[PDB]
């Protein structure tokens, strides 16, 4: 829990599969917060263990 | 009431032993007999009556001059007391039945009324004066018990002689039908109920109680 | 939600747990008579299991 | 949500005008279907829960109520019959073997219960099919209390065995009550002082001398009855029990069946006291008994340096009516030589106890 | 005391086993029969019974 609440609440994921969608500056990429999903669901299932 | 006790008191002295082969049992049937009539006379003589004292510190009493009319003497136990003022209550024939209380009585009750319960005139009566058997029982009853399997063990070897092909089908299927139930506890142990491993009937459970 | 956390000391799973093959049966009780009974009856079955 | 589009269930004809009890059959009429049909496994419900009103509601399924029921509990109760004649080999074999067994206890422990409520038992009484297999099993019983070879236990079957015991014997509590013998050699009473003989166990000990008690009423001494089977080797055993000081059921129930056996006729009392083993105790426990757990006076005073007592108790009430029906027996029966025996020791509880002078009016009327 | 359904059926099959293994010639219980006819109980107890019998004879 200590390891997992001082990630940054910022995290996004840049991935090799946004090419084929050119993604441009000013727009806004599909799959951005991936590893943010998996890292808030292994915060609140660890909160929700009882 | 009787005390339950946390071991057993007795046992039943099986009598499914062949009475031509096994001998002497009958001498133990005889002995146990005589030996439930040679208590039944202790425990008769231990309710013994006796009749020691009908007129023959503190078993002593001084009674009153007044009291002393009634009697006879003028000191004795209350035991003589209370049963010779029961006894002139009875003799001069005063119970209601048709207690009606006599001329002297009035005096000595100190009371004009006439007429009292017999509890009020006793009350005025009053106002104006083993180890080592356990043992043994618990070692008798520790061998009927090796008796009684002995004997069940013999029951057992010699109903399979006579018709094997139904006792070893009943073994075949008591066994096939215990291993089961003792496998079925085995789910819920704490270590095995937390690692999510049993919850991957616990699935239509749910679903029932989730209905309930 | 209020939900405690799993550091907390509740968290056990199985503390006191009793499952119907731990659950205690009706058996025969055994009475005591005195010492010197051997007519009595010691014993009270009123449909128990072994019996 | 309410739709017809969403689904078809309440269109313009139903949707408040079914019956409440519009949701299949009801809980009785299930059990009474589920009762005959030939399913295993579901035979196993309906005799559970036909149990289940057999101990928190049995003024529902009482069998005057519903005359259609002890046809279908025989079915599972004559099969017994047959698996009873068994039970001294291995006659359970195989797991449709106990399930006919437990299907029958089952339906015999649902007639235990249901015979105990009155204007219930006075269907059981009719039907001679259950009084012939009660007498079945207290004839198989009085095998295994006898101790002869013809029958054997086998022992590892006791446990389907003594079930069936202390629930016949149960019907037959109810059931004594319903007949009166009227000849010497008749079953229901040469089983019954057999078993007592050697049971060993207080509850069927009180259970039988409750029943034989109730197989002497409505009846008169003067002719063969059923009271002469017993002898002085089985009265020799229920007036023992008066000396058991350790309870206060089994001196109640002997002290009831005394009473009971004495009503009719003086030749009974006659024959009671013929033997010197039964009078000897009578003699030495009849006064102890008008002080059963009453509080004596307490003359603990000879040895130190009163509070009499105010009520008695069932045990007292109940020796206080024997002496009390002994007492007028005639002036020359063992009765009369008997409460004259008993007048010097009866004294002494007379004038530690008030309240007896009451109880004990008849008995001094007649000495 | 304190008797369960597992408890009662695991001593079943315990006394079923000890018997069935003991059919197939399996078991050796010669550690049990050596409390009962081997000691000498089986003949301490005739060396009593043979004075009981004498003094019971005067």
């Amino acid at each position: 829990i200590n390891e997992l609440e001082r990630l940054p609440a910022n995290l996004g994921t840049y991935s090799l599969d946004d090419c084929l969608e050119f993604i441009t500056k000013d727009d806004l990429s599909s799959r951005m917060d991936t590893f943010k999903i998996k890292a808030l669901v292994e915060l609140k299932s660890l909160k929700l263990l009882t | 009431n009787p005390v339950p006790v946390t071991y057993p008191t007795d046992a039943y002295i099986p009598t499914y032993l062949p009475d031509d082969k096994v001998s002497n049992l009958a001498d133990l049937k005889k002995l146990i007999e005589m030996d439930s009539r040679l208590d039944l006379y202790l425990t008769r003589r231990r309710l013994d009556t006796s009749i020691n004292l009908p007129t023959n510190d503190g078993g002593k009493v001084q009674y009153s001059p007044n009291l002393a009319t009634l009697i006879g003497m003028q000191t004795g136990s209350v035991n003589d007391a209370v049963y010779s003022i029961y006894k002139y209550i009875l003799i001069n024939n005063l119970f209601v039945t048709e207690v009606k209380l006599d001329s002297l009585l009035q005096k000595v009750l100190d009371t004009n009324a006439a007429h009292l319960p017999l509890m009020n005139v006793v009350q005025t009566v009053n106002k104006l004066v083993d180890a080592e058997d356990t043992a043994k029982l618990r070692e008798i009853t520790k061998l009927a018990l090796q008796l009684n399997s002995s004997a069940q063990k013999y029951q057992f070897f010699h109903e399979l002689s006579l018709h094997p092909r139904e006792t070893l089908t009943h073994y075949l299927w008591s066994s096939k039908q215990n291993e089961l139930v003792l496998q079925g506890d085995q789910y819920f142990n704490e270590d095995a109920a937390r690692t999510s491993d049993i919850y991957s009937s616990l699935m239509g459970n749910i679903s029932l109680l989730y209905s309930q | 939600s209020n939900i405690p956390d799993p550091t907390l000391p509740p968290t056990e799973m199985m503390t006191r747990f009793l499952h119907p093959n731990w659950y205690a049966l009706p058996t025969t009780v055994w009475l005591k008579y005195g010492n010197y009974n051997s007519w009595a009856p010691s014993f009270n079955e009123n449909g128990t299991v072994v019996d | 949500t309410k739709s017809i589009h969403y689904s078809l269930a309440n269109f313009n004809v139903f949707q408040s005008l079914p019956k409440e009890t519009a949701r299949g059959v009801d809980d009785l009429t299930r059990m009474e279907m589920a009762l005959l049909s030939g399913i295993p496994e579901e035979i196993k419900w309906s005799l559970k829960k036909y149990l289940t009103y057999s101990n928190k509601a049995p003024y529902m399924i009482s069998l005057r109520t519903l005359p259609d029921l002890l046809p279908l509990f025989k079915t599972f109760i004559l099969p017994l019959e047959r698996i009873v004649e068994g039970l001294n080999k291995s006659s359970i074999c195989d797991s449709k073997a106990m399930d006919s067994l437990q299907m029958g206890l089952n339906a015999l422990l649902i007639l235990r219960n249901l015979a105990q409520d009155t204007d219930s038992v006075q269907i059981l009484v009719k039907d001679r099919e259950i009084k012939s297999f009660i007498l079945f099993i207290l004839k198989k019983f009085q095998c295994v209390a006898t101790g002869d070879n013809k029958w054997q236990l086998y022992e590892g079957n006791a446990t389907f065995f003594n079930e069936l015991t202390h629930y016949t014997l149960d019907l037959m509590e109810a059931i004594s009550s319903y007949i009166a013998p009227a000849m010497k050699d008749d079953h229901y009473f040469q089983t019954l002082v057999s078993i007592l003989n050697y049971t060993k166990d207080r509850y069927m000990v009180i259970s039988i001398l409750r029943s034989l008690s109730r197989l002497l009423v409505r009846s008169k001494a003067n002719e063969e009855s059923a009271a002469d089977n017993l002898d002085h080797k089985t009265l020799s055993l229920i007036v023992s029990f008066l000396l058991l000081e350790c309870d206060s059921e089994l001196i109640i129930a002997s002290l009831d069946f005394l009473y009971q056996y004495i009503l009719p006729g003086s030749q009974r009392i006659t024959e009671l006291f013929k033997s010197k083993e039964c009078s000897l105790i009578l003699e030495a426990t009849l006064p102890n008994l008008l002080s059963y757990n009453i509080a004596t006076p307490d003359y603990h005073l000879l040895q130190k340096h009163v509070k009499f007592p105010q009520e008695l108790s069932d045990v007292s009430k109940v020796a206080c009516t024997f002496l009390c029906l002994l007492s007028n027996d005639t002036d020359d029966g063992a009765g009369s030589a008997f409460c004259q025996r008993i007048r010097p020791l009866v004294l002494h509880k007379l004038a530690d106890i008030p309240p007896l002078t009451l109880a004990l009016s008849e008995y001094m009327e007649n000495t | 005391n304190n008797v369960t359904l597992k408890n009662l059926t695991a001593f079943q099959l315990l006394s079923q086993r000890e018997n069935i293994c003991e059919l197939l010639n399996l078991v050796e219980s010669t550690e049990r029969h050596n409390s009962i006819i081997n000691p000498e109980r089986q003949r301490m107890s005739l060396e009593e019974m043979k004075k009981m019998l004498d003094a019971l004879k005067n």
